[PDB]
């Protein structure tokens, strides 16, 4: 069953959307805590 | 979040997978004009004391020049292996190797071939190139004059590729008679080798016999004949006796003159027990001083010093005598036999020739060269000749070179690619085109075509041919029994062995890890 | 700061401090990075790695636990997955690989839980409980192979030996080695098939040739050659003998002197010439009484002076010369004789016996090597390997050590598995069973436990080109519907899931510890909140 | 001897070259991914400013990457040179100029070929792949009816590649139409494209009439019923007096008031002249001051200020009328007439809103996105699509695409290849090879086995179907003409032209001479 | 004619260039060395 059909190359892609995702993540905790009447204002 | 320390490089991706590959292509390239007698010698630039070397071998070019490509590395060791173990082919392993990795890397990107496919691939594929020389294989072992032949034409197609190829009709009786006198010994540490700088490059000869640089110490005659010589490795020269803790006790040196005296007196009384053997001539590898050698004179025994244990070995072998020590017992000792003994010159520093000995088993191989270039080209060209030919002795399977080798191989992997089916289809036909690149090569040092040459010996063998090879001085396709062109089975199936493992290793490699320098 | 400088610790500005989901955020990314690494690895489809040391040195290998120990970090988190995989290597030798994927598994479903507001504490509880149940559940569904008799007990040993053989490089001898992994267990063991000694089989390199040549050796590989070598290299017994009458000495051949510092003091020449008589007198002794005891090859470890060179010569005995200590005991071993300290005390019943001493030229020049073979079944097997590259005569050395590791294992009464993922999928369901009748807050600890161990059979369908998610689905379903346990993921493409068929075997105490490992080493990354690091 | 200078890098010969192949595949591979409807798009960050970009065409990718290689920015040119002629393709011009010297490579270095042999291959092989795109052809425009539906096919072609691809099948309509309403007349500055922000992609609708985003005056009211439409090239400004060149004399201030004064009635007078028209609404190029925007009011006369240039000819087409400069002559420049000039308001930008005109000869687009990101791309995914479709109109060849027309192509080449005698044949079938490349990596991207659908396809089209093609969705060989595949032939054209002069001349280099930068 | 090796490599034939001159420098020196009528070189 393998060593048919395709194999991935360049991976590099999937490690750039995990980059993207993680990074994105990261900002959206710290306006994560501003949500609800119970959230908090963020002073920059 | 970077778990790495600082000034650590790494690639992860297709950066990797791409300087895995192209770093041994800079290497292949390196060493493809080497192969073949129409190749051309490289130059070594050194860092410190600025000293050339010239050298066509492919593992001292590689191990000289520094690679920091972990890429590289691996075409290094192979290299390294191949030299210590056959002792001849360390350009066409390395080679053979980065062409797999060629086929190799149109498989992954354009053909989009696993990496363990195409390793699965060599695996099949060199099941039967293996098998493909065994029954193309010759063993002249049951004829003594077949044999001898064999190892003439053998030491012609290593000493080709080398600046030797002109005087290799010349050459080729030396080195084949080197072995011969071995009687089977595959030890290369026996035969001695002495640079001569100037004269013609034809002017290189073997002499029977044992050629020691080292001269007698004083008075002892430059020629006799009817001497037969002792070798004693220890001690007798101002003997210490063994333990440290001893010493003498003096009250007034009336005693002490008698002490000294007795010294002397165990001098005389060890060299005494020499002269009971009847021999003209002693030798010892450790420095004789003045006393112990004016005692050689009123016995008639000539006396040589500073020999090297690695020369006592040889000097063993070519006398056919015994190491001697502990003299007290004549009967249990053997000595060595010669019949004239001669202090030649060559050249400035004058020679210890030695003529008619009993034991063939080891001889001295004297070269003549332009340039110290020349010379150090010519020892490892002969080294490289004499290291085939010693393993000959061994294992006496050859197998005809010059293209043909290697295009028989091809024929049995095309066979086996179709039963596979698969997608190793791919990987195994490209270890068939791989196996093209060794003759195409030979024919790209010459200035011939690429293709049309390589079709033609490719189509000959399909025909039922064997026995048709590549000819570089016609250009043209010509009988290899014939011409006289062959090579050692072993060399054959270590090229074949040491690449498909190579080229094992750096497709296996998808991540690179470089730690910071020390 | 009111003014004044406030410094509590000792080099304030260079240390830094991690807290809240920052510092969880940092342990978790951490482990994802080592763990990516080695899933490329993990499964006979993996791929190896290379590995630069500073001093210039390369080396190639898949093992989590050799990667990690030469890889320079930085965070301490990913540290602790080096000694995790070094924990599996120096006990067990067999899954290192394993115990990594699997606890960056644990980490990434429990970062899912501490973002849902679950105390960390309460995640590491769910997840010991959820181990003993996995374990006690696959120790249920393994039977005992002890009942076999000797001779099928064999086919066990090369069923587990192929497994471990795979995913390394020279994966294609792996037929060759399994049957020489194999017969070294079989030679060295004991008669009640329990507690074998490993120290007794001992692993020697050698670089050249090729993979064809390996071949076990019974008996002891030296890198010291005869002493004066005028004499036959391949030493043969007596037409009648009881054996080679072997002789080891640790003492050097010299007169007799004290360990202390001594003063010899000679006041006369007839006090001189005396110890001239003396000092041959020693040297004649010291080889008579070799010859008396019938003894044939001697050796020393210290060497001895080029006088006895022609004595030793003479009476036909080799001799070799600055062996090391710990080859002395090797020595003994094999041979089954007994060291003699000296002259006085020798004997011929202190002489070892073997079939046959010998030397190989190996390559071109390179060094002189000694061999020594046995006669028949002894408790000394030395593996010999030999590669046409340096490295892959080293990696074949921890190749083959940790395909010894997986067969000392199985000695082990009343343990065995079979592996290809299969052993996974059979704890996950029977952890997600008990989520649904427990519920209460622990109901998503099992879950992300459950989701943990599917992990390894997902990654090998990565490195196979497979669905992960169509390969799962089936082996779930399998599972739910027939109670057989020996499905599981075939990364070789050969058919026929049952692994009964493929006879692909692992060890229950290999497979038992990475849950340990992975759970155990958890359970302490959870509970870190403050990260003080200082500069380097 | 250093006749060139300091820092000054230069390689020749195997140096030269090897470094303009690895240059192109450097260039061919960032936007290799890039190709076919399953390509993943490239983000560009800039060093300065911190912009990103997110486009999918490989024209704006290397314009904005800077490439020191000099044969790095050949490719660079031609995928500007595509964009300013065609606007589309340019990622295929780019990936086909590399497929040339990739196989080029191996053309000298395996079969050893010349350089300048290798470009009279491809002098015949281009001829023939011409003759055989032109022939499969299909005329266009002779019915009304399936020269529309041609357009629609076109558009579903080009954003297949764009972020458009999942709501192209109701923006193939929203090209289509707008250029129909051109009337003949090919020209984007008649195409207006507005962003805003929020809603989905596809609420992107037609504008009926001409939008343009402007502000009613002051005390003027917003919906006029059937106003009339004029645009000023004229300004409302401070004149001087006429000849500006000149200042006021004044001796006494009694006639200074009354001379401030002559200079309101001279714009008072200018409006009077503009009454005489009847129009309701007034547009003017620059801004309005405030002394004339009051006589509107009492006249009701709407007021548009600050019009771009190139708002003056879109709205002045939409409305039929033309730009009036000196008002003298009522009867010249005739105006038209505007239903509903009621301005609605999307977003919290209002934008003024137009209907029922006498010619669509201009058009606006409306665009809603998420991000500008998304917009930057929705302005350029319709700009490439118009573009073609604004060619068509004037070249009426079209062909079918999607993999296939470059396998008919190769077709003919493969044909003609066999009656060449010579080296240069080998370099003829090298660029039908290349050809296969695209359709390669249209496979590769969408996640399907490229060996498998190219064989199926190569083999089908030899037995005399021409209509088959690659299906990126069922992963299978599928018709052409059933998908509604169509381009035009002056695109493919263009691709075949430019990527096969770019790729000579990078053949042509045997130096490079790399002056000291500034 | 297009028929001919181009052999891809014009380094050998140039590397062999700059070591005749280089040669050929160092045997011009001791030229004026030659013969009764040479000089004789200070080192």
């Amino acid at each position: 069953v393998p060593s048919n059909a395709t194999f991935k190359n360049k991976e590099k892609p999937q490690e750039v959307r995990k980059a993207n995702i993680i990074a994105a993540r990261s900002v959206a905790d710290a306006i994560r805590t501003s949500l609800g009447p119970k959230g908090m204002d963020k002073m920059i | 979040v970077q778990i790495f320390g600082d000034q650590v490089t790494e690639e992860r991706a297709e950066n990797a997978r791409l300087s895995a590959f192209v770093g041994a292509i800079a290497v292949g390239d390196l060493v493809k004009s080497t192969l073949g007698p129409k190749g051309m010698d490289k130059l070594l630039q050194s860092a410190s004391s600025n000293t050339c070397m010239v050298t066509n071998d492919g593992a001292t070019i590689l191990k000289s020049i520094p690679l920091d490509n972990p890429a590289a590395k691996v075409l290094v060791n192979i290299s390294k292996v191949q030299d210590d173990e056959v002792g001849d082919g360390t350009t066409s392993v390395t080679v053979l190797s980065a062409e797999l990795l060629r086929e190799a890397e149109k498989l992954i990107d354009q053909s989009k071939i696993h990496p363990q496919t195409i390793i699965e691939g060599y695996r099949l594929a060199s099941a039967a190139a293996l098998d493909a020389l065994t029954k193309a294989a010759v063993d002249n072992s049951h004829d003594k004059t077949m044999f001898r032949e064999d190892l003439i034409h053998i030491a012609k197609t290593t000493l080709s590729s080398k600046i030797l190829s002109q005087d290799k009709d010349h050459f080729a009786e030396l080195a084949t008679n080197a072995i011969l006198r071995l009687k089977g010994s595959t030890n290369l540490e026996h035969i001695q080798i002495i640079k001569i700088l100037g004269g013609k490059l034809s002017d290189s000869f073997l002499d029977e016999g044992f050629i020691l640089a080292k001269k007698f110490g004083n008075n002892q005659p430059k020629r006799i004949e009817n001497a037969k010589i002792l070798i004693a490795n220890t001690t007798l020269d101002t003997d210490k006796v063994k333990i440290f803790g001893t010493k003498f006790k003096v009250d007034s040196t009336a005693k002490l003159a008698q002490l000294e005296k007795a010294e002397r007196e165990k001098m005389k009384n060890k060299i005494a027990k020499i002269s009971k053997f009847g021999i003209n001539t002693f030798i010892n590898r450790q420095l004789i001083y003045d006393y112990p050698e004016q005692l050689f004179t009123d016995l008639g025994i000539n006396s040589i010093e500073h020999a090297d244990f690695e020369g006592v070995e040889r000097l063993a072998l070519v006398t056919g005598g015994e190491v001697v020590s502990t003299f007290d017992e004549p009967s249990k000792c053997k000595l060595g036999e010669c019949d004239v003994i001669e202090e030649i010159m060559l050249g400035e520093q004058p020679f210890l020739k030695f003529s008619g000995c009993k034991a063939g088993e080891a001889c001295t191989i004297v070269l003549r060269g332009a340039t110290d270039q020349t010379l150090d080209e010519a020892e490892r060209s002969l080294h490289d000749a004499l290291s085939v030919l010693s393993q000959t002795t061994k294992e006496t399977r050859t197998v005809l070179g010059g293209g043909c080798a290697e295009m028989v191989m091809s024929k049995a992997v095309d066979t086996e690619a179709q039963n596979i089916d698969g997608k190793k289809s791919l990987a195994v036909e490209a270890f068939a085109r791989a196996l093209r690149q060794l003759p195409t090569i030979l024919a790209d040092n010459a200035g011939f075509d690429s293709s049309e040459l390589v079709s033609k010996l490719r189509s000959s063998i399909y025909n039922g041919i064997s026995t048709s090879g590549l000819d570089l001085n016609n250009g043209t396709i010509a009988d290899m029994r014939q011409l006289g062109i062959v090579e050692s089975y072993k060399l054959k199936r270590a090229v074949v062995s040491s690449a498909s493992e190579a080229a094992e290793v750096l497709l296996r490699v998808d991540n690179i890890i470089r730690a910071r320098p020390r | 700061e009111m003014g004044r400088p406030f410094i509590i610790v000792k080099d304030q500005g260079n240390k830094k401090r991690q807290h809240g989901l920052e510092a969880k955020k940092s342990h978790i990314l951490a482990a994802r990075s080592v763990a990516s690494i080695i899933k490329t690895s993990l499964g006979p489809r993996g791929l190896d790695k290379i590995l630069i040391s500073p001093d210039g040195e390369i080396t190639i290998t898949n093992d989590g636990a050799t990667i990690l120990s030469q890889m320079e970090l930085d965070n301490e988190i990913a540290k602790l997955l080096v000694q995790l995989s070094k924990s599996q290597d120096d006990e067990i030798g067999d899954g290192t690989t394993g115990v990594v994927v699997l606890a960056s598994a644990l980490l990434d479903q429990a970062l899912e839980l501490i973002q849902k507001g679950i105390h960390p504490i309460k995640i590491a509880n769910g997840f010991d409980e959820a181990a003993k149940l996995a374990i006690s559940k696959l120790e249920e569904t393994c039977d005992d192979i002890s009942a076999s008799n000797d001779e099928l007990f064999r086919d066990f040993l090369l069923r587990a030996a192929k497994t471990s053989l795979g995913s390394k490089i020279v994966s294609k001898d792996h037929d060759r080695f399994a049957e020489m992994a194999v017969e070294a267990v079989i030679n060295v063991m004991d008669k009640d098939r329990k507690d074998v000694d490993f120290d007794l089989i001992k692993m020697q390199g050698r670089v050249g040739g090729s993979i064809s040549d390996s071949k076990l050796i019974n008996g002891v590989i030296l890198d010291k050659d005869f002493s004066h070598p005028q004499m036959p290299k391949c030493v043969l017994p007596k037409e009648g003998s009881d054996g080679v009458k072997l002789a080891i000495l640790t003492c050097p051949f010299e007169p007799p002197k004290p360990k202390t510092k001594h003063k010899l003091d000679i006041s006369s020449v007839e006090e001189y010439q005396k110890l001239q008589t003396y000092e041959q007198d020693k040297f004649k002794e010291m080889i008579d009484d070799v010859k008396k005891a019938g003894a044939d090859v001697v050796i020393c470890q210290w060497g001895f002076d080029d006088e006895a060179n022609h004595l030793l010569l003479q009476n036909d005995l080799p001799a070799v010369r600055w062996v090391g200590g710990q080859e002395l005991e090797h020595i003994a071993i094999s041979t089954n004789g007994r060291i003699v300290p000296r002259f006085q005390d020798l004997s011929k019943d202190k002489l070892g016996t073997c079939s046959r001493i010998y030397e190989q030229e190996f390559g071109t020049t390179k060094d002189r090597m000694l061999i020594i073979e046995q006669s028949k079944e002894t408790k000394t097997v030395t593996c010999f390997v030999r590669g046409s590259n340096k490295m892959i005569v080293d990696e074949a050395e921890r190749a083959l050590h940790d395909s010894l590791c997986v067969v000392r294992n199985l000695v082990k009464d009343s343990r065995v598995v079979y592996g290809g993922g299969a052993a996974e999928v059979t704890m996950s369901l029977a952890v997600s069973e008990e989520a649904d009748k427990q519920r209460g807050i622990d109901q998503y600890a099992f879950r992300g436990f459950a989701q943990a161990l599917d992990t390894i059979p997902m990654t090998l369908a990565e490195n196979s080109g497979l669905d992960p998610i169509g390969t799962l689905s089936t082996l779930k379903s399998k599972q739910l519907k027939e109670k057989i346990s020996n499905i599981g993921v075939d990364c070789l493409g050969y058919g026929s899931n049952d692994m009964k068929e493929l006879f692909v075997v692992d060890p229950f105490i290999g497979k038992k510890q990475q849950i340990l490992l992975a759970t155990q080493l958890c359970r302490m990354i959870l509970k870190i909140d403050n990260v003080i690091i200082s500069g380097k």
